RNA sequence: UUCAUAAUAACUUUUCGAAUCGCAUGGCCUUGUGCUGGCGAUGGUUCAUUCAAAUUUCUGCCCUAUCAACUUUCGAUGGUAGGAUAGUGGCCUACCAUGGUUUCAACGGGUAACGGGGAAUAAGGGUUCGAUUCCGGAGAGGGAGCCUGAGAAACGGCUACCACAUCCAAGGAAGGCAGCAGGCGCGCAAAUUACCCAAUCCUAAUUCAGGGAGGUAGUGACAAUAAAUAACGAUACAGGGCCCAUUCGGGUCUUGUAAUUGGAAUGAGUACAAUGUAAAUACCUUAACGAGGAACAACUGGAGGGCAAGUCUGGUGCCAGCAGCCG
RNA sequence: UAUCUGGUUGAUCCUGCCAGUAGUCAUAUGCUUGUCUCAAAGAUUAAGCCAUGCAUGUCUAAGUAUAAGCAAUUUAUACAGUGAAACUGCGAAUGGCUCAUUAAAUCAGUUAUCGUUUAUUUGAUAGUUCCUUUACUACAUGGAUAUCUGUGGUAAUUCUAGAG
């Protein structure tokens, strides 16, 4: 008595992106959340694609449970969801890695001590410690 | 401010682009181009909101950048492209074209209009100038130079620009009894006959309009767009063409045309 | 700098706060209907009085003018979908005659009570609020929960409730385990 | 219109009129590096268009006469010519005229005055407020001066004076929070040195970079919405419609009061998860727990009148104190 | 969202104000405070003073590459890949904050520019640069200059002089 169902409203397509737009609306009872992963897949083989050119996002399972809404893009290929979907998604789906990036406050203190200095630090650093020799 | 101005907060954005209040500070301040930005329509407006096409500015950016939008058979690659009134919008995916007419209400409508008819594109006649060796030229709404026009144009003329070489294909002579639009103020997106044009020496014409209801209003020439002779428009007028039923005629409306 | 989205307040004490008439006659409508402060009253009121004056207003307009057809149509078929104003009396000329309690009678908390699943009209507050009724397989953890005449005849426990069928809940399960262990 | 434009004579320490980049590199055979040749990118004179910018017409401003005349030698009003201006203009100069405003309040003084869209208040008329989410204006400690540019009299651009300051090896150097944080001070009076470009957009050579603009969270009883703190039985102490009224009285029919007594339901909290989100909180959903004095305990004021509710008990006795007023 | 009440008197009818009453996107403050949504917030006095950290830099196939930076592998005798630095170009005059000055000043509505400047965006836009043309580089004219290589100075600053 599970029996996860769903559902593609207003379901437009998209050459523009190569993608199907929609609203997923998932009815389930006795259940908590569709764990969106699990949706993905019924979504791929609902619209005959692979597990990674689909995406979902957007969800609130509705107050009272049961019902659940979200918004879902089927993309024609798996290459056009690579090069036209976001970083985080990309992330979310394991398909791409996180970027190893400093934190916000790294970087601009970084930005302004290159500021500080005029062309490339080669120069300066030797000069520097030949000047504190003496 | 000292020189221009560069943002365009959301509550500052004209009515008629009628966005959402929330969901953000800002809105899409339309580059310099062919419109004034208050008359006109930014491509990140017509495609994100208009269309829902994109989601979001980046897939706005995307699809401007793969060059899919056509604007007057041009491609116009930058976000906030003013498309402004009786411009053009093709897409070669989903084969698609767009122009834009304003719907009664007074927004710019999505009115999908057909390939063959979208190879060209009317225009209203601003001015008329002799430019440099005696080169007669005429400057259309849009800011289009048509250089070597017919001699008897005059201004507030209309004329049918072919849209692929620019040059002037066939006019329209303001006058008496003549099919038009309206392009600004309560009567947005308004069609009708002109009755008269009472001429009001030293400035600001006003013209007298009565639609096909047998309707009634008053415009100023600035504000009006001959679009054809009556029962035959040059192009495809919206749906509803315009007749500005009462409201309590869109709720009988509403009533009576109702399937769920 | 954000467009700000506009918070307006709902009710309106009234002037003389102390008076024994009124007091009485608004404790009467509190245990009546098991309202939980005198704001509900109070709130009632002041809807009462805005659609009043909207109807007076449309009043002193002339008859047969688009004005008063529209927007006084609007009203009468709003409220009548409402359920207050009963289908004999849509003349506009009534509308100044509804009582607070008319808008008191439509709360989802007295429906729930006239259906008879609650047997009590605390009892139909608290089963409401114990997310049981539900309009239309959608609960409602709300009494003021204006209930329309189209939808009436969906209101019933949900199925996640154990009175419209399911697990029973914390004590009777606790209940069962104790006694299935010992 | 001396406009658009055209024409003649001339003038210029003579502006522009592509010595610039990417891809594809086709066709002609004059079969050679030969001849041509597409799609763009940057430029580029002029004229338009757009974003604008400057000025500009009429009308509209709070209090004050214990401010009645104000302005002109130093421009005050006008004329002419010139200079300067991007351009009109006493905008400035030279020479003239002596003019301009005013009891319909000019001029002066005050504003704990930025103007407005608007807010509170509401029979109607109005009164007060509007520093602040939008539009304008002004300012970057107070003042002046200026380079670059299309656009600045810019201040997260420079120069100097004044005020306030900093490092100092005493020679010098460097300052601008009324940006986001945060600190001192002030005062009755107002927040975390947090996350991030996800969303709105903006800038740039331009998708990609950047953005304390902005969004997200932190604090937040400024205000605003919905709303938990119990609900239902079965018993003992009771009350009303009673079959009549032999005293009764069954309680025949119901409604409360009792530390009696039972079974339910549920969150406020915790918490597998998943959703949410840029990532996380939080919300919506939901496992597993989570109510008996359901201690998971609701306060703030008042009980002479105005004004709902005590002439109950004890204490103090014109003290202590209460009292917006009468007391 | 058209309402009044207590107080001058032995008592009355008034004029009158004080007080009561209900607000307040008006704050402050006191006592309490469980939930969801939403949200103002160093304006009032001091446009008073500021440590510290950030708040504007930017590269596309397409301006400049000889980083003696990375890739050296299937594309590589000038160059092609990626790409620091610097020159060039553009923005930095937008945005954000505050209300100190300002009373026909700003501003609002409504006009005007036949009284002017306008990067950019968009649409058009030019044979003559020959000057006596019977002797010219147009199959491409010249010199510097940063980046860089090395020498320094000052206690230090986004201080930079000399050489190639
Ligand atoms: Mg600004
Ligand atoms: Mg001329
Ligand atoms: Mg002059
Ligand atoms: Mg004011
Ligand atoms: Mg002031
Ligand atoms: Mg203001
Ligand atoms: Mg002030
Ligand atoms: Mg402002
Ligand atoms: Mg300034
Ligand atoms: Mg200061
Ligand atoms: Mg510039
Ligand atoms: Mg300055
Ligand atoms: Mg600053
Ligand atoms: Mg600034
Ligand atoms: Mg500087
Ligand atoms: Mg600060
Ligand atoms: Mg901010
Ligand atoms: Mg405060
Ligand atoms: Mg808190
Ligand atoms: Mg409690
Ligand atoms: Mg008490
Ligand atoms: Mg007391
Ligand atoms: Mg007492
Ligand atoms: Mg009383
Ligand atoms: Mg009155
Ligand atoms: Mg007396
Ligand atoms: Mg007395
Ligand atoms: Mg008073
Ligand atoms: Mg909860
Ligand atoms: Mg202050
Ligand atoms: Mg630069
Ligand atoms: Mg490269
Ligand atoms: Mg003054």
């Amino acid at each position: 008595s599970d029996a996860i169902t769903i559902r593609t409203r207003k379901v437009i397509s998209n050459p523009l992106l190569a993608r199907k737009q929609f609203v997923v609306d998932v009815l389930h009872p006795n259940r908590a959340n569709v764990s969106k992963d699990e949706l993905r897949e019924k979504l791929a083989e609902a619209y005959k694609a692979e597990k990674d050119a689909v995406s979902v996002f957007g969800f609130r399972t509705q107050y009272g449970g049961g019902k659940s809404t979200g918004f879902g893009l089927v993309y024609n290929s798996v290459a056009d969801a690579k090069k036209f979907e976001p970083a985080y998604r990309l992330v979310r789906y394991g398909l791409a890695e996180k970027v190893e990036k400093a934190s916000r406050q790294q970087r601009k203190q970084r930005k302004n001590r290159g500021k500080k200095i005029f062309g490339t630090g080669k120069s300066i650093a030797k000069k520097a410690a030949r000047r504190n020799a003496d | 401010a000292r020189g221009p101005k560069k943002h365009l907060k959301r509550l500052a954005a004209p009515h008629h682009w009628m966005l959402d209040k929330l969901s953000g500070c800002y809105a899409p301040r339309p580059s310099a181009g062919p419109h004034k930005l208050r008359e006109s329509l930014p491509l990140i407006v017509f495609l994100r909101n208009r269309l829902k096409y994109a989601l979001n500015g980046r897939e706005v950016k995307a699809i401007l950048m793969q060059r899919h939008v056509k604007v007057d058979g041009k491609v116009r690659t930058d976000t906030t492209f003013p498309a402004g009134f009786m411009d053009v919008i093709t897409l070669e995916a989903t084969n698609e074209n767009f122009r834009l007419v304003y719907d009664v209400k007074g927004r710019f409508a999505v009115h999908r209009i057909t390939d063959e008819e979208a190879s060209y594109k009317l225009a209203k006649v601003k001015k008329v100038q002799l430019g440099k060796k005696g080169i007669p030229y005429v400057v259309t709404h849009d800011g289009r130079t048509i250089r070597y026009p017919d001699p008897n144009i005059k201004v507030n003329d209309t004329v049918k620009v072919d849209l692929a070489t620019g040059t002037i294909t066939d006019f329209i002579k303001f006058d008496t009894g003549k099919l038009v639009y309206v392009t600004g103020g309560r009567n947005l997106g308004r069609v009708g006959t002109i009755v008269h044009r009472e001429r009001h020496e030293g400035g600001f014409d006003l013209v007298h309009i009565k639609d096909s209801l047998e309707n009634t209003f008053v415009t100023r020439l600035n504000n009006v767009f001959v679009i054809g002779e009556p029962g035959r428009p040059w192009i495809s007028l919206p749906k509803g063409k315009g007749i500005k039923l009462t409201i309590s005629e869109e709720r009988d409306r509403r009533r009576a045309q109702h399937g769920l | 700098p954000r467009a700000p989205r506009t918070y307006s307040k709902t009710y309106s004490t009234p002037k003389r706060p102390y008076e024994s008439a009124r007091l009485d006659a608004e404790l009467k409508l509190a245990g009546e209907y098991g309202l939980k402060n005198k704001r509900e009253i109070y709130r009632i009121s002041f809807q009462l009085s805005k659609i009043r004056r909207a109807a007076r207003d449309l009043l002193t307009r002339d008859e047969k003018d688009p004005k008063r057809l529209f927007e006084g149509n609007a009203l009468i078929r709003r409220l009548v979908r409402i359920g207050v104003l009963s289908e004999d009396k849509k003349k506009l000329d009534y509308v100044l005659a509804l009582k607070v309690e008319d808008f008191l009678e439509r709360r989802l908390q007295t429906q729930v009570y006239k259906l008879g699943l609650a047997k009590s009209v605390h009892h139909a507050r608290v089963l409401i609020s114990q997310r049981h009724i539900a309009v239309g397989k959608q609960i409602v953890n709300i009494p003021s929960f204006m209930v329309r005449l189209e939808s009436e005849k969906h209101i019933d426990f949900a199925r996640t409730s154990p009175f419209g069928g399911a697990r029973p809940g914390r004590v009777a399960r606790k209940r069962a385990a104790a006694a299935g262990g010992e």
